RNA sequence: UUUGUGGGUGGUGGUGCAU
């Protein structure tokens, strides 16, 4: 029940910022950043209708001139009903590059990418191929070390799906520092996927592909140093009831012939 | 026909392309002169006011307390390492080829330790260093200051002269292969300062270092 | 976030063909 005035000029510059896809950026919009009130303007604006570059200019804008909360809200939001929506409406199940920049500004503002984007992702289920995308946006771009590894410890405590296994090999492979708190995470995790010889579980004895069996491979490898040596006969007893292939001796030769701390 | 078609449909994209873009910037413009002020106003007359972050700061401040860090690429297969350096030893060949056809504080330092053992303290001075420039002007009085113990000296024997200059030689080579400007430059007004001693005079300024630094230059 | 010092680089690749 607000005010016409606010109305329709929210939902006209929508309409403007529908229109626009090269240009300049008007002054109600500009001065947004000036004010606190984005939460109602933008829902009077109607924010999800906009166009790639429009998407672009809200997010250097945002990042660029906010804070982190605000960030958290606007990014989980806008961003999430944005990226679902450029991925589900691509038939091929492609991302706009310009939207893919606005993923990395979300990735440039400290607490912002977190906070916002990823783990409602996380929570919500993407498939596999925008969990690929996130991850290939992880690997070019980076935050800072301490929310990397934030990251990784908190995708570690969360339960099992495909995008979190996706996202984990990432960040493993994205190769940050590992604290030894975060590898009682990360064992944590793994203890909760080997099989307990008496409770068992659907995270313990269930299916694992080979994203997942590279990430094994690339933790092994990198981060042996870090494991404790109750955690390096743990990942052996691990790797040897469900082991692979190719990969796994690989992992075992790692896993023995690593010294730590 | 075909190509005045063509043209005729790019005249009908421009003329397309102006006027939208015209209108868009019309109503942009009205918006933002009138509309903008009056949104601005009247919503700042209105108002607009956890286990995942929560995770985020305890974890940034669990990496804060403990980063760790050792870097690890693929490893290299034999003849895959073995036959990259046999063709970097190829291009060296015909790089080779194809070129033949077309100090007072360091001696302080130094001497105040002992030379003996100074090899060692050197070694250490330029670990120290090496965990640019530093290195460069240290490198440069280091062979200055070879050739003035060599110069000062040949009392040792066999077994404590050839092992600390041998083991000073080798340090010379590997700072020669990394930095060389300053060895250039060094040994350059070198040749000047020893051509202006010949001048002075012919005999009283040749010695047995003249000749080591011819020595060390040309395996250099 | 940037600076003083080391360094990763081809596929948001086309692609037949058989399930």
């Amino acid at each position: 029940a607000l005010p016409e005035k606010v109305i329709k000029a929210y939902t006209t510059v929508g309409s403007i910022l529908k229109t626009w896809t090269h240009g300049k950026l008007p002054k109600l919009f500009k001065v947004i950043p000036s004010l606190r009130n984005w939460q109602d303007v933008i829902y009077v604006t109607n924010p999800e209708e906009w166009s790639p570059h429009v998407v672009y200019e809200a997010t250097k804008l945002f990042v660029s001139n906010l804070t982190a909360k605000e960030s958290q809200k606007f990014i989980n939001l806008i961003l999430l009903e944005r990226f679902r929506d450029n991925i589900e409406t691509s038939e091929d199940h492609s991302l706009n590059y310009h939207i893919y920049r606005a993923v990395k500004k979300s990735l440039y503002k400290p607490s912002a990418f977190f906070k916002g984007f990823l783990f409602p992702l996380v929570e919500t289920g993407c498939n596999v191929r925008e969990a690929t995308i996130a991850g290939s946006v992880l690997a070019k771009v980076s935050v800072p070390a301490l929310h990397s590894s934030a990251a990784l410890s908190y995708l570690l405590r969360l339960p099992f799906s495909p995008p979190t296994t996706v996202f984990i090999k990432i960040l493993l492979d994205k190769k940050y520092a590992l604290p030894y708190q975060t590898v009682d995470d990360c064992v944590y995790y793994f203890m909760r996927f080997r099989i307990l010889d008496g409770s068992n579980g659907e995270d313990a004895t269930r299916v694992l592909p080979v994203i997942w069996h590279k990430a094994f491979l690339t933790f092994a490898q990198r981060y042996k140093n870090d494991i404790t040596q109750d955690q390096r006969d743990f990942l052996l007893e691990t790797v040897r009831q469900r082991g692979h292939k190719d990969i796994g001796p690989e992992i075992r030769r790692e896993l023995l012939a690593g010294a730590s701390r | 026909k075909k190509t005045k078609a063509e043209v005729m449909k790019e005249v009908i994209a421009k003329s397309k392309f102006y006027k939208q873009e015209r209108q868009k910037a019309q109503g942009i413009m009205e918006d933002q002169i009138d509309n903008l002020d009056d949104n601005f106003e009247d919503v700042m007359s209105e108002l607009m006011m956890t286990d995942l972050d929560k995770e985020y700061d305890i974890k940034v401040k669990e990496l804060q307390l403990d980063k760790r860090a050792a870097p690890s690429d693929r490893t290299k297969t034999e003849e895959e390492k073995n036959a990259e350096a046999e063709e970097k030893k190829r291009e060296l060949e015909q790089q080779r080829l194809d070129r033949m056809n077309g100090d007072a504080l360091l001696d302080q330092v130094k001497k105040l330790d002992l030379d003996d053992h100074p090899k060692i303290v050197k070694n250490i001075i330029k670990a120290y260093q090496p965990k640019k420039e530093k290195l460069g002007k240290f490198t440069a009085v280091l062979l200055r200051h070879i050739i003035f113990l060599s110069n000062q000296n040949y009392l040792k024997n066999v077994q404590s002269f050839k092992r600390t200059q041998n083991a000073l030689i080798s340090i010379l080579k590997s700072l020669s292969e990394k930095y060389n400007r300053e060895l250039s430059e060094e040994c350059r007004d070198y040749i000047n300062e020893m051509q202006a001693r010949y001048k002075k005079n012919h005999f009283d300024a040749l010695s047995n270092g003249d000749l080591v630094f011819f020595s060390i230059i040309g395996i250099l």
